[PDB]
DNA sequence: ATCAATATCCACCTGCAGATTCTACCAAAAGTGTATTTGGAAACTGCTCCATCAAAAGGCATGTTCAGCTGAATTCAGCTGAACATGCCTTTTGATGGAGCAGTTTCCAAATACACTTTTGGTAGAATCTGCAGGTGGATATTGAT
DNA sequence: ATCAATATCCACCTGCAGATTCTACCAAAAGTGTATTTGGAAACTGCTCCATCAAAAGGCATGTTCAGCTGAATTCAGCTGAACATGCCTTTTGATGGAGCAGTTTCCAAATACACTTTTGGTAGAATCTGCAGGTGGATATTGAT
């Protein structure tokens, strides 16, 4: 059996290594209509349309986790909290 | 020898007199207002010059400032800017 | 419906960034910032689009949307 | 003839719609520009100004000064969300900050 | 005799509510005419320009002091540590 | 011009404390002025040089503020007050 | 015969001419502009591509793909520097693990 | 609809003669050559502005790119530029 | 520290389906060659604005002490999050039908760019006012010790 | 809770540095009248997008255990803030020299606008390579017991 934070340091490779779209298709298209529809009804959307807001929804929340696990470090921890992403948010002048 | 400079001080002024005809300003605040009114400009004709550019469209209407001012000021602001311009615009059109 | 953006995908998303160990509160604060996130992009689209008079969101229309907000994205276009 | 009345008093603003006009044209936004959009962007500045310059206004007279100095304005700023989002990437000689001490470090 | 914290907590009062500049001016500008000499020699510099790069240098640094404090505030502690200053600068987009 | 020496020993350590006073800070560790100084001075010579580059295409030997201001705006630093 | 072979470039000087003109930057476009120009334009293309092949030699491949050029931008100080405010899509990240998650 | 897309194959050919490029990629290196292009022209009009001069010279790239290119790429860049500006010139 | 034993990557090989590379043509930019304008470079010069330069002071920095209070270091109990196994269903992948838009062309009514001529509001001093900066004095609020 | 001791607001006064108003010009809008584009309206034309439907599968959601991690509690050495004496240097203010801008004029080397004549890169097919997904075998790393 392996010890806890083996098999997720392990993983942490795999996607830092892999490129491929981290998030299921099916569901982000299920909220980027939703909002769509939310802001104007009856918007169509271009296929490649769509891979553009997931590409850039995972890139900004990647470089969000990775600030996040920095103010961790900082605060002598591992385990990130919603205290810490409040902290990256604040400092990212957003 | 001794030159001459536009601004836009005196308009700052007029609308000093009509929000608060008491209150006066100091020259320093209005280098800041000349500041604030020019990086304005700027912003909203750059977002009209690329919304004009990205349709293939070589002028530049009151719609596309229209979207600009949408596209830059956050909420309310704009909402009550464009009620302001459109109110402006439809008041000079009609050449009354 | 953005409740369907799974736990295990965030924790993927989350290993890529480099972290190790994760707290359970800490999908509820994610979901929200990806939902702001996502509202502004798709706000500044969408006006793009309406403007341009077409019922249709081509991907320059998101491109343009991210430029606006300092967030250059290359791959589609621009 | 017509008698000249300004464009200003046409579109019923403080701004000149001429000189945004010359702007418009001399700016290297576009080749030709449109009529209606001296007027609208005029519209606008005059709006915000006079936005910024009430707030500035009422912060001043809050010290009882009566005459608007750059703190006033700096005041006006950051107290609002909508202008301090418009600003955040702006800094004002003479301005100050915004007083504000976190809640740690104040005595118990 | 004042307690330790009380007479430093009264000047961020003061500070907060002033804005004249917080360095003085000639050792600034001495500085200044270090860096353009350094980077070309014989430049004049405008009595007003220097004002400008003492504002701005000013704010800059008083929003860092700002963002460094918040990351104490998170780390726990009251005494800033240039532990704190390296992180801010590395999640301002900055550095 | 001159042959400067030590123009950095003009930041005091009291007004690095008014500056860090103005910034909301309670306590200070004393391993703080130096990264201080050291942030402050690299800041100051990428603002110096965009200034002095827009003046030497200019064509001129004075740094003015304007000069200051663009090279600011280029940083994503607008600042106001000095554009007249 | 061309001016892009008349400068020694790869970059057609025509169309930066074009589009600096048509572009509404200036009212006048000077003629060695579009030549300066087109020429940084192909230093920097020229830069990039090299660093992307040998990062793709680096991997055993021949075959440009959007990972190997984020690897290329994010591993260079210049260029990491001038495009911090960029992502890539099908890019991935630099991987990097913080040395205090580690084991021992 | 014009793209970049020979010029940077012809590029590629020059620095890798063997190697090949994906599509995706080329797209990449499109979208960058328009940013940077954009970047270029936009500090070159506002540098025109400001001297309240009305046409764009090869000086106001050279300043142009001394300021957006940080340290050790604007010397390359620049000397490339003038090499083929001087090239283009006398010949 | 060793050591046996999984599990887990890593290195190299391998076939193939899908992109990739190579070919055969043309509207539209690119190139050449006149007929012109024109911005801007060159030369003075009028003149602000910068750079030194002096000097006392008094405001502030420096150096040293001392104590209180904070950051660092340690222990530890309880719990939260990871690992793993399970089973079920939501996702992808493939294929069709057709419908609602974009996109292409064509042709004007309307809007805007120019080319000149007057009419002023805007700007730069001159001549006036006038809130604000320092400086006192009183009345509170705050702070620290019993 | 009291009580002494500082530090802090608040108002007032006055002289003045600066804000305001008044006046005299003049660059630039406003007005008149042509000449030129262009967005837009109408009609097609394909073309991506949306909506279903099936099936293979692998990722998701649940539940259970357990280990390591985080927060709480304590201690204390050392550090940093407040204080005080000492003395050093930053501020104001005036005046000059002159250097370096701005402003003004004048005249070309260069840029623009067109009229034709080529060249080409863009679009739509025909015909090849090569990383992706696996597969073994070896090389490491982990985890657990001596």
């Amino acid at each position: 059996r392996w010890r806890p934070g083996t098999c997720a340091i392990r993983e942490i490779r795999k996607f830092q290594k892999s490129t491929s779209l981290l998030i299921q298709c099916a569901p982000f298209q299920r909220l980027v209509r939703e909002v769509s529809s939310a802001q104007k009804e009856g918007l169509r959307f271009q296929s490649s349309a769509i891979m553009a807001l997931q590409e850039a929804t995972e890139a900004y929340i990647v470089s969000l986790m990775a600030d996040t696990n920095l103010a961790c470090i900082h605060a002598k921890r591992v385990t990130i909290q919603p205290k810490d992403i409040q902290l990256a948010l604040r400092l990212r002048g957003e | 020898k001794r030159s001459r400079k536009e601004s836009y001080s005196i308009y700052v002024y007029k609308v000093l007199k009509q929000v608060h005809p008491d209150t006066g300003i100091s020259s320093k605040a209005m280098g800041i207002m000349n500041s604030f009114v020019n990086d304005i400009f700027e912003r909203i004709a750059g977002e009209a010059s690329r919304l004009a550019h990205y349709n293939k469209r070589s002028t530049i209407t009151s719609r596309e400032i229209q979207t600009a001012v949408r596209l830059l000021l956050p909420g309310e602001l704009a909402k009550h800017a464009v009620s302001e311009g459109t109110k402006a615009v439809t008041k000079y059109t009609s050449a009354k | 419906n953005i409740q369907g953006i799974t736990k295990p995908a965030i924790r993927r998303l989350a290993r890529r960034g480099g972290v190790k160990r994760i707290s359970g509160l800490i999908y509820e604060e994610t979901r929200g910032v990806l939902k702001v996130f996502l509202e502004n992009v798709i706000r500044d689209a969408v006006t793009y689009t309406e403007h341009a008079k077409r019922k249709t969101v081509t991907a320059m229309d998101v491109v343009y949307a991210l430029k606006r907000q300092g967030r250059t994205l290359y791959g589609f276009g621009g | 003839r017509a008698k000249a009345k300004t464009r200003s008093s046409r579109a019923g603003l403080q701004f000149p719609v001429g000189r945004v006009h010359r702007l418009l044209r001399k700016g290297n936004y576009s080749e030709r520009v449109g009529a209606g959009a001296p007027v609208y962007l005029a519209a606008v500045l005059e709006y915000l100004t006079a936005e910024i310059l009430e707030l500035a206004g009422n912060a001043a007279r809050d010290n009882k000064k009566t005459r608007i100095i750059p703190r006033h304005l700096q005041l006006a700023i950051r107290n609002d969300e909508e202008l301090n989002k418009l600003l955040g990437r702006v800094t004002i000689a003479q301005g100050g900050v915004l007083p504000n001490i976190q809640a740690v470090l104040l005595p118990k």
